[PDB]
RNA sequence: GCGGUGGAAACUACCAAGCUGGAGUACGGUAGGGGCAGAGGGAAUUUCCGGUGGAGCGGUGAAAUGCGUAGAGAUCGGAAAGAACACCAACGGCGAAAGCACUCUGCUGGGCCGACACUGACACUGAGAGACGAAAGCUAGGGGAGCGAAUGGGAUUAGAUACCCCAGUAGUCCUAGCCGUAAACGAUGGAUACUAGGCGCUGUGCGUAUCGACCCGUGCAGUGUUGUAGCUAACGCGUUAAGUAUCCC
């Protein structure tokens, strides 16, 4: 379906399970040990696009427009 | 054959006074199937093994103000499938009831070893 | 896996110090070319390759014992040079030779890889592999 | 030799029974010869009959 | 050494296209005291209310303080409260570390394994910076059985601001925060590659054994004990290196 190793596919499944677990942070916010993993996966579909920017240009401002990710931090 | 879609496996044992007929256990009996089948229950399946003498004498106070004091037992088992969601009132409205003296609750695994 | 060439080097000091004459290496353009030169210069008694799963290995049968395992006189060294933290390269009248002569000193340059005394004859300065005594 | 071929529960106290001690203790996996992955099960399943008043804490 | 010009193109760098074995994604499995939240459980202890009973209990190297005829302890029957979870438990399990274990349910973090299903170097490390971080401690509100700094009595001693005994407040517990230190120890930063074995365990996979439990041999992933090469000032370390090399702090 798709490409499901594709870049673009990949960082959006991470943005979805980030905004997510997003839910569960706020309502236990004791729990760090979830925390901990949201950083890393955060981590991951950061790594992502820094590298789909390297790439391809285009590909990575239709996908940071179309999945509502927040502006990257290379400005 | 048993096939949930989308729904969790479940038995629950249930422990009731010894002094019950067998209209008040089927009122029970009705009542938490319905319960169950208004909380998304696709299969209620319900047995029933009544009348052992406990392991040890259990205590409950009833709404009354009553302590009884047990030695037998009701036992009730109930294989059903209900949403992760619906299982946690159910548990609490077992352990409010005077006659219900010991509950508990188990997930069902598929044994692999 | 940041050195590859480290890396053989590597491969094969630890397969001699064990004294096996059977060592699997990866293969690559250098690879083969370091082991080629390896060969004719005497280092080494056989390369052959093989292939699986679009896999290349150069295994390198090597210098049979010395007149037992227990009692070894010699050695066979190698020693990495310009690695990747510090890259040394040298002009022709810097070319370097090892132990008067009886060891061998590895350049890449711009004909191609070779050993010094190559470099001497055709008057060639560059990149300097490694050392074998 | 011993071994479970049917599914270990709570609810088979025959089973539960033989992997029990006199005062009603839980006997370890080295007697009891069993996989580590059964003697968990064995165990939890003991406290959970043992709550359900199945087999008791202590005795008469 | 710097500057101009003419050549070479292996290696670093650049430019264009490719490739999976590195790194990931999906898919299917499976073990687990991972974490947060919500239910439920029983011993034991302490106090209180009774019945019995009627001189000592309790404690120490030996004593005494203490508790007791206003009925103690002992024993049976009641309630009530808090905290900790016997056996399992193991030179076993998960966790980044701190740590995590009566039971259960729910929300969720990782791990590992087998398949090409996919992307195609997306890697490793990390100055600054951020999060977590035993116990003691602190602010605010609760809670207060046991234990117990401080404190007091009793001893012991030349003395005893100690060790022992009798009491006993903070604190230990919960909620919301601060503090950021420990022999926070494997006294061993991280990643990758590569180099005998023997005996073990945990998870899975394969073939065999039967056609389901073993069983065997094996493939991985981690974990434990001896030990060869090699290393080391010795002790020792030894595929989980303190070995042979590369990169960053
Ligand atoms: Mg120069
Ligand atoms: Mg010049
Ligand atoms: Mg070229
Ligand atoms: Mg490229
Ligand atoms: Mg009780
Ligand atoms: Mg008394
Ligand atoms: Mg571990
Ligand atoms: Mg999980
Ligand atoms: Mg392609
Ligand atoms: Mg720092
Ligand atoms: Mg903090
Ligand atoms: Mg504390
Ligand atoms: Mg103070
Ligand atoms: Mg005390
Ligand atoms: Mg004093
Ligand atoms: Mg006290
Ligand atoms: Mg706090
Ligand atoms: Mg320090
Ligand atoms: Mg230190
Ligand atoms: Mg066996
Ligand atoms: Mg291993
Ligand atoms: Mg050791
Ligand atoms: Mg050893
Ligand atoms: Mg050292």
């Amino acid at each position: 379906e798709e490409n499901k190793g594709s870049v673009e596919f990949q960082v959006f499944c991470f943005t979805n399970k980030i905004r997510r677990l997003t839910l569960h942070l706020e309502l236990h916010k004791k729990d760090y040990s979830s925390q901990r993993g949201l950083r890393k996966t955060l981590g991951k579909r950061q790594r992502l696009l820094a590298y789909l920017l390297k790439i391809n240009g285009v590909r990575y401002k239709e996908l940071i427009s179309k999945l509502n990710i927040r502006e990257l931090k290379t400005r | 054959p048993q096939c949930p879609p989308g729904l969790r496996q479940y038995e629950t044992m249930a422990v009731l006074r010894p002094d019950m007929t067998e209209d008040e256990r089927l009122t029970l009996t009705q009542k938490y199937e319905e319960l169950l089948v208004a909380g998304g229950a696709m299969y209620v399946e319900v047995f029933n093994r009544g009348v052992i003498p406990l392991a040890y004498s259990i205590k409950r106070k009833n709404k009354a103000g009553e302590t009884n004091n047990y030695l037998d037992g009701i036992y009730l088992l109930f294989t059903y499938f209900t949403k992760p969601e619906s299982i946690s009132p159910l548990e609490a409205a077992l352990v409010t009831d005077d006659d219900v003296i010991r509950s508990s609750s188990f997930k069902i695994r598929k044994r692999k070893y | 896996g940041k050195d590859t060439i480290a890396d053989i080097i590597t491969c094969i000091r630890n397969a001699d110090m064990n004294r096996k004459g059977t060592v699997r290496i990866v293969s690559t353009n250098i690879t083969e070319n370091i082991v080629k030169i390896l060969l004719r210069e005497g280092f080494i008694e056989n390369a052959r390759k093989h292939q699986e799963r679009n896999k290349y290995f150069l295994v390198l049968t090597l210098r049979h014992r010395r007149n037992k395992k227990g009692p070894y006189l010699n050695t066979f060294h190698l020693k990495r040079v310009s690695r990747p933290g510090l890259r040394i390269y040298s002009n022709y009248q810097r070319i370097p030779r090892i132990l008067g002569g009886m060891g061998i000193a590895i350049l890449s340059t711009s004909r191609g890889i070779m050993t010094d005394r190559e470099a001497r004859l055709e008057g060639i300065g560059g990149e300097i592999l490694c050392y074998i005594w | 030799p011993i071994q479970s071929g049917d599914r270990i529960d709570y609810r088979n106290m025959s089973l539960i029974s033989r992997f029990i001690s006199e005062q009603g203790k839980i006997l370890s996996r080295r007697v009891n010869r069993l996989t580590l992955k059964q003697q968990r099960l064995i165990t939890s399943a003991i406290k959970q009959a043992r709550i359900l008043s199945l087999l008791p804490f202590l005795n008469n």
